[PDB]
């Protein structure tokens, strides 16, 4: 026939995060659909706010700084702190691992 | 006469391409089903005027979402409304839906 | 003794617990599917639907009505009634900005 | 040449930094994308995902179930002050609502 | 203005404001409050009262989705 | 004084009456002036937090009208006439 | 010739075209798009000014002020809906008192 | 001196449309400020929806057809009809003029 066209998804990453957090826990196909909607939603939100931040400040480049500000505006209190913590770790580790 | 010279886009004037062309189905939103939805919403007692009032509201909700879904359909030159048309429609209406795409 | 008879309100409460516990769709699927198709005809004739499109619409509809019933209920109780009424729904939709 | 390892691995992340960098470029957000932005964003999406799965898992354990379903995500989200706010205007298919009965509607013991 | 500066201090110290910044905040607040009073009044009348009360404001804000 | 370190009290009962009047309100519970003050403050907290986040991002020490216009837009309270 | 003149427009087709390209909307912008968009902004701007100018005339004023815009918009079912979530600085509100609050007659 | 940035605005075009519809009526600076906020709001709404249309349909180009669909989605019934009418007319007249 033809092999069905490629449909990207986050579901291998969601499964990998689930196995860190709950090693003996799995996830229904629907549940994973919701997880996929979630990730794409918050991507849109952070990215769109970052788009605006750069635009407001006459900048052509979305940097880790715009992401961070976008996250501060978008995530509630405790969630925003952790997120800013995990992003800052990940950049720092990345940069030193060139 | 009618009203309008050019109605070739609408495609209206359609019958006997197999059975089709619908009925009056809002009554198929039964009083029991409306009471079930109100139960999920924590409602304990329901005036008899609620059922017809709800069908009114459900209808306006569906006209608005479907009008925008079908707009996405027509734009994509399709004849089939996809789940993504509805998901884009609902996000527009500030009624963001998870678990059918995007 | 008589044949058993629950007081008005008791079965209602039971149903509330039952349906708040479950996640299955509460409008019969075929009637809903016809209704959808019927409304779509007013915008374009001879439209096909993916079944997931009709399912997406029903999830969105029921979620909207369950939510509006939460708000309608608060409006009834605000007026020291236990019986939801059209003017409860109307107030809820007006304050929501759905309606002028 | 090569002995290549993914940007995800360099940043200590499960989520795809490279995929995230390509979606930022093609998503029409800015002309240019700095090299930190997709690492940071991939981190944030991983953290948030971990948080929802931690709380869904607890709701799944609580119902004597091995697999998370839409209801577990809904309970997790709606019972968490902050996730409920982040997703205040989001409908979770097949999630239902929280058991909540207004006090005044309960019979008088 | 003093209220605006006071509240700003909790987020950052030694902040200056454009006068139009303070006027834009006042325009926004007054519009928000006037509109909340329109909704508060309806809730009062719904309960067969002519007197707005805190629970009217709370129900208006609960239905608007401003408060849980 | 308590009013200078609790400036929310400078939003006077007369000022809250005038606002409720413009909202077509006729009669007012005495408990509303405190409840309004609580609500006003949450509103300004939310708007000013976002406005000052734009200020910090731009590396400025001065909050502009635009910082406020972007914050009001973010919160779904779009404002016309201050540089939209 | 000017692109605005060719399209029959007061609004600036060239400006709008530049704003679409630079505004991070799409990789490429077709030549019709800024003409269509400018025409619509001009149509809507004209509707509001027509109505606001009448509100000014009715108040024996030669200049439109934010209240003339607010009255134009809020007394127009469709404009009111387009701008249902917009605050007009110095616009005020439409005269409107709930019936139950008026004295008996 | 000679700063004040050079800040663009729609106010000459607003005045130009005003003189067509009401040649003897003028406009306060606040009122002009609201007109300028209005144009930027609706611009951003239409273009944003157009951006999404082309993105959903894997198209690189916003054409007059994306603007037209954006307008149908964004404007209420009667307003949309006239807006489509004026946009269609303007494109038609602009092609016929070369
Ligand atoms: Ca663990
Ligand atoms: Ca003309
Ligand atoms: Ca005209
Ligand atoms: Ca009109
Ligand atoms: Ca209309
Ligand atoms: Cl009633
Ligand atoms: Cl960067
Ligand atoms: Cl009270
Ligand atoms: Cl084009
Ligand atoms: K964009």
């Amino acid at each position: 026939k033809r092999k069905r066209s490629r449909k990207e998804s986050y579901s291998i990453y969601v499964y990998k995060v689930l196995k860190q957090v709950h090693p003996d826990t799995g996830i229904s196909s629907k549940a994973m659909g919701i997880m996929n909607s979630f990730v794409n939603d918050i991507f849109e939100r952070i990215a769109g706010e970052a788009s605006r931040l750069a635009h407001y400040n006459k900048r052509s480049t979305i940097t880790s700084r715009e992401i961070q500000t976008a996250v501060r505006l978008l995530l509630p209190g405790e969630l925003a702190k952790h997120a800013v913590s995990e992003g800052t770790k990940a950049v720092t580790k990345y940069t030193s691992a060139k | 006469s009618g009203r309008g010279k050019g109605g070739k886009g609408l495609g209206k004037g359609g019958a006997k391409r197999h059975r089709k062309v619908l009925r009056d189905n809002i009554q198929g939103i039964t009083k029991p089903a409306i009471r079930r939805l109100a139960r999920r919403g924590g409602v304990k007692r329901i005036s008899g005027l609620i059922y017809e009032e709800t069908r009114g509201v459900l209808k306006v909700f569906l006209e608005n979402v479907i009008r925008d879904a079908v707009t996405y359909t027509e734009h994509a030159k399709r004849k089939t409304v996809t789940a993504m048309d509805v998901v884009y429609a609902l996000k527009r209406q500030g009624r963001t839906l998870y678990g059918f795409g995007g | 003794k008589k044949p058993h008879r629950y007081r008005p309100g008791t079965v209602a409460l039971r149903e509330i617990r039952r349906y708040q516990k479950s996640t299955e769709l509460l409008i019969r699927k075929l009637p809903f599917q016809r209704l959808v198709r019927e409304i779509a005809q007013d915008f374009k004739t001879d439209l096909r639907f993916q079944s997931s499109a009709v399912m997406a619409l029903q999830e969105a509809c029921e979620a909207y009505l369950v939510g509006l019933f939460e708000d309608t209920n608060l409006c009834a109780i605000h007026a020291k009634r236990v019986t939801i009424m059209p003017k409860d729904i109307q107030l809820a939709r007006r304050i929501r900005g759905e309606r002028a | 040449r090569a002995k290549a390892k993914t940007r995800s691995s360099r940043a200590g992340l499960q989520f795809p930094v490279g995929r995230v960098h390509r979606l930022l470029r093609k998503g029409n957000y800015s002309e240019r994308v700095g090299a930190g932005a997709p690492v940071y964003l991939a981190a944030v999406l991983e953290y948030l995902t971990a948080e929802i799965l931690e709380l869904a898992g607890n709701a799944a354990r609580d119902n004597k179930k091995t697999r998370i379903i839409p209801r577990h995500l809904q309970l997790a989200i709606r019972n968490d002050e902050e996730l409920n706010k982040l997703l205040g205007r989001v409908t979770i298919a097949q999630g239902g609502v929280l058991p909540n009965i207004q006090a005044v509607l309960l019979p008088k013991k």
